[PDB]
């Protein structure tokens, strides 16, 4: 799937960006990541999930 | 009243002021990038503009930090009035390399406008970097990479901002730029070497070796 490999890209450039700045992301904001680049929910529920995350 | 750059962060601290009340840097740190990891995935399922410059960069800072800083697209040279009533400013900052004798010192005050004017002139000149040869392209985006790096626009968030403006601007020109194999210390030798000793190749090396057409 070219969307699939578009929101992988998208979640490793995230991931990316982070750690070239010695930062590890938390292992909640890595899950919902996940869900995503998986195809497990909409753009807008990803965006729930990140807004109800609990740090 | 007078703008200081002391206003940028909690009294008796040494972290930055922030929407979500956090004084302690761990936790700090782990909902800024978590914010940011949300903004990037909106970012990339945004239509590219038709034209980059420094008001483009500024949206992208704005995006990645709306949600931690009340300053987010807003740069460090221009007095930010904070909600709590103090105005923040910050016309000189340093950074210091733990490897390197002296520190990298950025731009200083209204010479933050003259970096982000410098980055427009290239890109109109140059069309976005857009129907360029390679090495064209290649030599362009290292010397837009190594001039935002002086020019340290913003109080906290450049590297960021800087990198996914140059993934967006590579991807208009046709090519995928990877930093996903660029570690911290290959950037950080990359951009000393372009700051401290005027020497553009490493970047230019670095930026040939993650630029796929």
């Amino acid at each position: 799937s070219e969307e699939l490999q578009k929101r992988r890209e998208a979640v490793d450039a995230a991931i990316s960006t982070h750690a070239i700045e010695g930062i590890t992301l938390h292992s909640k904001t890595l899950e919902i990541l996940e869900g995503y680049a998986k195809g497990e929910y909409s753009l807008e529920e990803f965006n729930t999930l990140m807004d109800n995350a609990t740090l | 009243n007078l703008p200081l750059p002391i206003y940028y962060t909690y009294p008796n601290s040494l972290t930055l002021k922030n929407k979500y009340g956090i004084i302690d840097h761990k936790e700090f740190t782990d909902k800024c990038a978590h914010d940011s990891a949300k903004a990037t995935i909106n970012l990339h399922q945004e239509a590219l503009p038709k034209e980059f410059n420094s008001s483009y960069l500024k949206y992208l800072h704005k995006c990645l930090f709306e949600n931690t800083f009340e300053w987010a697209g807003c740069t460090r040279d221009i007095p930010f009035p904070f909600k709590d009533g103090t105005v923040a400013v910050m016309p000189e900052m340093m950074r210091s390399n733990w490897k390197t004798d002296q520190p990298i010192i950025f731009a200083i005050g209204n010479k933050v406008q003259d970096g982000l004017k410098n980055i427009d002139r290239i890109l109109v000149e140059k069309n976005n970097l857009q129907n360029l040869p390679r090495q064209e392209f290649i030599h362009h985006l290292a010397e837009i990479f190594a001039s935002l790096n002086y020019t340290h626009p913003f109080r906290e968030g450049n590297g960021r901002t800087q990198r996914i403006f140059c993934e967006k601007l590579a991807q208009a020109a046709n090519y995928n730029l990877d930093f996903s194999i660029v570690t911290k210390e290959r950037m950080s030798e990359v951009s000393i070497a372009a700051a401290q000793d005027g020497n553009l190749e490493p970047m230019k090396k670095l930026f040939d070796d993650i630029s796929h057409h």
